[PDB]
């Protein structure tokens, strides 16, 4: 007869959420974080299979709110720009006649309170017409002042995305499938496990995904519900698509001592190649990759349907255009130049017009706003487009797709789908032929 | 042969029992190594939860007179209603995950007798053997 | 019969010993399950103090060669000055609370020999039995 | 004779072994007893680190089938390459600090066999003695 | 015309009239597992072995 035998160290686990913590090397917000191991360990697990589900992966939720928390903490100790909310006296800026630049900035002046709380000083600064609005030269207002206060980001702190690793506490395991195929959820024939995750950069962007990871095999299409056009579609590329964006303005920073003590960085003068900031895209590369994407689409909609690509529905600029950070500066680009195509039934280069804003609102959050300091000198950078955030638009053939975003949990999820966290249960029992003596 | 953490997870329960310690070590792990700040109380909380997580079950093994754990026998007989399979149908043809899939239904029920029967009776008895 | 947490508190020490485990479990309990905030570091502090509170005495039982606790014998004889009563006057006619009322006077004194005598001598001895 | 905490630190390893418990007690110590504030999370952190510091190694002694610690034997033979000295050259003529000075070189190496060999083999074996 | 010197560098805060600045003897302690070592050697070069610890 068999008896109850007690076992400990049993290799079993249940899907469970706990509090994850970071790790990264030894700028943005990361210093108070445990350095990574010089030899991150892993182990493929043979005969071990189980389901993943990226759409209920609470790792995303934590990461999201943690990044937000970091953001706020990095701003509290910086200078508040409360006394900037004043009536502005502004005029057009006579760019090289006649007018290709459309101005876009105003030579605003105003009676400003200085360190000598008492006698004020008439000063001036160049502002983008996206930041200011006419009251009622003419009178203008900082747009934020009708919604909330605004804080100047410190000139020392940066916004450069840094690779972050996530680790689980003892008793919890980081599981990672290596299956090159994945529908977004279901069993994985090839499952491994790791100490911690790979370095993920906290890149904030809409519409287009930047500097992410690459997919293997073919282009990956992932969606909570492909047939439901109330949902959206994640597209992961196989090959990095280069994009090179430039701001050809060797401008200065006429910092103004609007104390007491604390200093404000206003916009000095704009000189150099007065052209609109824009992005350069390899056209043939875009066409080629887009085609590869359409192949996938064909595979989930039929071998006799029509695929069209267009821009967004419009509205809030933050959603309408492609937003991203380069070197502290915030760009808004008209991606109509990319998302304008079509496919049937079965250099060259592209220039994307961009705009610059200085007053921005993070993560759709209202109640506060952050002032970007102007960055001195010409700003230009390059990155890898590694995926798309697409939405699905008389429904028997032609379908139209367009870029979206808004919810930045989407961005984190586009990477964390490779991971899941489980809770180990060391204690188990089993029937064994054994009668225990004294 | 050293396999690695959970290296035997994809094997039969008999096979897996070979290397329970390789797992045991990292069940508590250890090491790890402007105030507050994000992570400031998260590494705190997590590292705490690890300790609790561990001891909560370790104490049960303390109560279930074994202590010298990973494996030990009892004087509680197995009730046939708790998944009636043969040893070769169990130990030589089933993983630990597959095992739990079934037996998990009677977890607290089995714990009842483990928490008690023997622990109660093994003692008293001894106290009586100490009479002389 | 399951009585409940401290269910035997109002009985003789002999009777109470029947169900020490029912209490033992909840001596550490476990489970439980804008930053800071009131309670934010209080649940923290309390849950910590529980762990320390437990182990501080558990280690003593580790030192006092038993480990398999709730009950164990020693090789230290009872000094008659420590409340000279008969077993029936003690075990069959006194609660644990009433017991402490008296014996608490010699707590550290008794701990001295428990902390030592046997722990010292049981060993060496064994080391010598291992000679052959 | 009570010496005090680390009172035998300046003696031979043989002599020092007499009073290991006097040290053992204070390895975890216990007691100790506007928000945040300096010290507010430092006493916190420190007291935590003490608990972890302790258990991290205590678990190893749990794995190394002894538990009844301070001293216990194994079934692992000593490799002569690990500082080849005689017992009188070691135990009767060397402090623990001096000992570590040398043997520390093979710490993890020795731990390998302690973590395993016996722990693996002592068991199975027993399981087989339980056949009848 | 005169100016408070601090105003060209930063803001300035008034110390509370109740709080004092009297130096108070502070003792430092290490957590369990750590020891506070103290040499009693009346001689010391700033570093090196101490005969009397
Ligand atoms: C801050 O800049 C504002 C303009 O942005 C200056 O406003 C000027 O303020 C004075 C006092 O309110 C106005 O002067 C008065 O005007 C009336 C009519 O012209 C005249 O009857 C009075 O004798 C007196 O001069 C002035 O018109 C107004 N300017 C405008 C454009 O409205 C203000 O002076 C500036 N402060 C500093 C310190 O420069
Ligand atoms: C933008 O508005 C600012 C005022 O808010 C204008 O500032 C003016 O800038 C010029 C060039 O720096 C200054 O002119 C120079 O002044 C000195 C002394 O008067 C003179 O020696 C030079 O020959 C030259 O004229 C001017 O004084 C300054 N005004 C003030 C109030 O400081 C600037 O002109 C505006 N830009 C646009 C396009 O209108
Ligand atoms: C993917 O999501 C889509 C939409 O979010 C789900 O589509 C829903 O499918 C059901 C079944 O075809 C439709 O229900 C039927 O609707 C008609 C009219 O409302 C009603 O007469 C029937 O009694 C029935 O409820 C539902 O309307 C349709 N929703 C929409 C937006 O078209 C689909 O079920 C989702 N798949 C997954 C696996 O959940
Ligand atoms: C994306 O590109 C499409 C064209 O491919 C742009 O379509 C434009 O969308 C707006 C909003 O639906 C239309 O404006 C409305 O037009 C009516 C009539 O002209 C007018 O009564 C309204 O006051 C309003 O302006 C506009 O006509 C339509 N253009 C065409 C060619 O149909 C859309 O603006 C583009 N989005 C981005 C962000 O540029
Ligand atoms: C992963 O699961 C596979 C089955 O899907 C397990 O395969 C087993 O692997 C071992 C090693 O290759 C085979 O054992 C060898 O078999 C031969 C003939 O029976 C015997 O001569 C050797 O002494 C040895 O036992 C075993 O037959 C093979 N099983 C089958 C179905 O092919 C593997 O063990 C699994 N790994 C885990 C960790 O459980
Ligand atoms: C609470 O204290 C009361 C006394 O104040 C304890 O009463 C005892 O209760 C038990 C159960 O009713 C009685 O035991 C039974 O007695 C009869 C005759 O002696 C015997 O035939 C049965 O086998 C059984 O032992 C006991 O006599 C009674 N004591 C007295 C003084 O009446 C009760 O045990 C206390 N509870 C706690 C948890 O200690
Ligand atoms: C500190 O180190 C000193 C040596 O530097 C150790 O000295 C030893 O002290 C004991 C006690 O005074 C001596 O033991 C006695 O020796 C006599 C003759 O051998 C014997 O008749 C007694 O039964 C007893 O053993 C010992 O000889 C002396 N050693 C020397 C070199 O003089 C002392 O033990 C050290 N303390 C620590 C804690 O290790
Ligand atoms: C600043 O220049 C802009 C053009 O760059 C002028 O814009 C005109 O503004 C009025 C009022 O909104 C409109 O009636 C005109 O149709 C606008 N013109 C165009 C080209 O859109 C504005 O008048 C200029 N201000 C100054 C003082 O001359
Ligand atoms: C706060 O100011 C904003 C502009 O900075 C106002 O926004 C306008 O809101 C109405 C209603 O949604 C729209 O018709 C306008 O087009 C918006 N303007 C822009 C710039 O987007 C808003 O009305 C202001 N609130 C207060 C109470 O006046
Ligand atoms: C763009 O992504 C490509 C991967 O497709 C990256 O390629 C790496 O490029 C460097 C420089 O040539 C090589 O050292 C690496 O070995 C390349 N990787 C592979 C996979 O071939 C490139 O680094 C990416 N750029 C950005 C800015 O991240
Ligand atoms: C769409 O038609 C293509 C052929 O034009 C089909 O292609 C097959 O796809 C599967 C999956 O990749 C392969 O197993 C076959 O070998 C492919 N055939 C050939 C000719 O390459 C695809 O099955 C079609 N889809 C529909 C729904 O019928
Ligand atoms: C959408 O892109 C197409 C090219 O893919 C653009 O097509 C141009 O359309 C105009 C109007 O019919 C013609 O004058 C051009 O010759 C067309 N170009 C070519 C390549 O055929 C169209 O302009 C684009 N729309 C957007 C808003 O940029
Ligand atoms: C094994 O445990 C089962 C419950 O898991 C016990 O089942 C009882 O069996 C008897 C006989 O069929 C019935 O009278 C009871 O009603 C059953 N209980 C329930 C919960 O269904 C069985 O008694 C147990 N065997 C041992 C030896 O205790
Ligand atoms: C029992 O402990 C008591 C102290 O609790 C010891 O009492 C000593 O007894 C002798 C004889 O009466 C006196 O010389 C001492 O002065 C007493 N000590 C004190 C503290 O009063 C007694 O020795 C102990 N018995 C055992 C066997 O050790
Ligand atoms: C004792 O351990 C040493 C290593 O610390 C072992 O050394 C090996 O000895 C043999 C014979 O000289 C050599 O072939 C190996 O290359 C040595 N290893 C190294 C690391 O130098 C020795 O085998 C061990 N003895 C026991 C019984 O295991
Ligand atoms: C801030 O004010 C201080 C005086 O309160 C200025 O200090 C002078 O600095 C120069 C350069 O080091 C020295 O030549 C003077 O002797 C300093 N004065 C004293 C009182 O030490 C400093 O220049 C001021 N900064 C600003 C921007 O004006
Ligand atoms: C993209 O290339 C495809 C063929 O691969 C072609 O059908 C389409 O016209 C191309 N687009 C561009 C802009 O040339
Ligand atoms: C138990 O295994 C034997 C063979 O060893 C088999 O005859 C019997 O069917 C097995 N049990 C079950 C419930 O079938
Ligand atoms: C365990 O029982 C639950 C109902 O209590 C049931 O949902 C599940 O299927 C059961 N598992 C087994 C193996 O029968
Ligand atoms: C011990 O009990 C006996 C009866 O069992 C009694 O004669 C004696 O008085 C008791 N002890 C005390 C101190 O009285
Ligand atoms: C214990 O002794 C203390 C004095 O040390 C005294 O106050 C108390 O009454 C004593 N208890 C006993 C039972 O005598
Ligand atoms: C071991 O000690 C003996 C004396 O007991 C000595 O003869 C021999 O030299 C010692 N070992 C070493 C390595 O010398
Ligand atoms: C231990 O070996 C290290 C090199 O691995 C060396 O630096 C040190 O001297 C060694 N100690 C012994 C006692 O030889």
């Amino acid at each position: 007869n068999l008896w109850v035998t007690v076992y400990y160290g049993v290799p079993v686990w249940k899907d469970a959420e706990t509090t994850l913590f970071c790790a990264s090397d030894a700028v943005w917000a990361t210093h108070a974080c445990v350095p990574t191991d010089p030899n991150p360990q892993e182990i493929h697990l043979e005969n071990v299979t189980e389901e993943f589900n990226m759409w209920k992966n609470n790792m995303v939720e934590q990461m999201h709110t943690d990044i937000i928390s970091l953001w706020d903490q990095s701003l509290k100790p910086c200078v508040k720009l409360t006394p900037l909310c004043v009536t502005l006296q502004c005029t057009n800026v006579t760019n090289n006649i006649t007018d290709d630049m459309r101005g876009e900035l105003k030579n605003c002046s105003f009676n400003m309170t200085t360190e000598l709380r008492d006698k004020k000083q008439k000063v001036y600064s160049l502002f983008y017409r996206l930041d200011v609005v006419q009251i009622n030269n003419k009178e203008y207002r900082l747009i934020n002042c009708n919604t909330s206060a605004i804080t100047q980001a410190c000139p020392k702190v940066s916004f450069e995305p840094i690779p972050i690793h996530y680790c689980a506490p003892a008793g919890f395991a980081i599981l990672k499938c290596k299956d090159k195929k994945f529908n977004g959820t279901g069993p994985c024939p090839s499952v491994s496990t790791v100490q911690c995750t790979h370095g993920i950069k906290p890149v904030v962007s809409t519409q287009l995904l930047l500097n992410g990871s690459l997919a293997e095999e073919e282009v990956m299409i992932r969606s909570e519900n492909i047939t439901n056009n109330a949902k959206n579609i994640l597209v992961q590329f196989n090959t990095p698509v280069q994009i090179n964006c430039t701001r050809p303005n060797n401008n200065t920073r006429k910092s103004i001592r609007i104390g007491p003590g604390q200093a404000f960085y206003a916009t000095g003068d704009i000189i150099g190649d007065i052209r609109q900031a824009h992005c350069n895209v390899s056209k043939a590369t875009w066409n080629e990759t887009l085609g590869k994407v359409v192949k996938q689409l064909r595979k989930h909609f039929g071998n006799n349907t029509i695929i069209r690509f267009a821009n967004s529905s419009g509205g809030d600029l933050e959603v309408t255009t492609h937003s991203f950070n380069c070197g502290g500066e915030f760009f808004y680009c008209n991606t109509s130049g990319l998302f304008n195509s079509t496919w049937i039934s079965n250099n060259d280069s592209i220039t994307l017009p961009c705009r610059i804003k200085q007053i921005i609102n993070m993560w759709q959050r209202i109640g506060q706003a952050m002032y970007a300091p102007p960055i001195q000198g010409v700003i230009r950078c390059v990155s890898n487009i590694t995926g798309l955030i697409l939405t699905r638009d008389t429904n028997s053939t032609t379908e139209t797709f367009r870029p979206g975003g808004g919810d930045m949990r989407d961005n984190w999820r586009s990477e964390l789908y490779k991971y899941k966290v489980v809770k180990i249960e060391p204690l188990g029992v089993a029937p064994t032929r054994c009668k225990r003596r004294v | 042969v050293f396999l690695g953490f959970l290296g035997a997870a994809g094997s039969t329960m008999g096979a897996a029992s070979m290397t329970l310690t390789v797992q045991a070590r990292n069940l508590l792990s250890g090491i790890v190594q402007l105030k507050l700040t994000v992570w400031g109380i998260k590494q705190l909380q997590a590292r705490v939860l690890a300790v609790e997580r561990y001891l909560r079950d370790q104490q049960l093994l303390g109560i279930w007179g074994c202590s010298g754990k990973l494996i030990c026998c009892t004087n509680v007989p197995w009730n046939s209603s708790w998944s009636n399979r043969n040893l070769s149908e169990i130990w030589d043809n089933m993983t630990w995950l597959q095992w739990d899939k079934e037996i998990s239904n009677y977890t607290q029920i089995i714990y009842g007798l483990l928490e008690e029967s023997q622990n109660q009776q093994e003692k008293n008895e001894q106290d009586l053997l100490a009479l002389d």
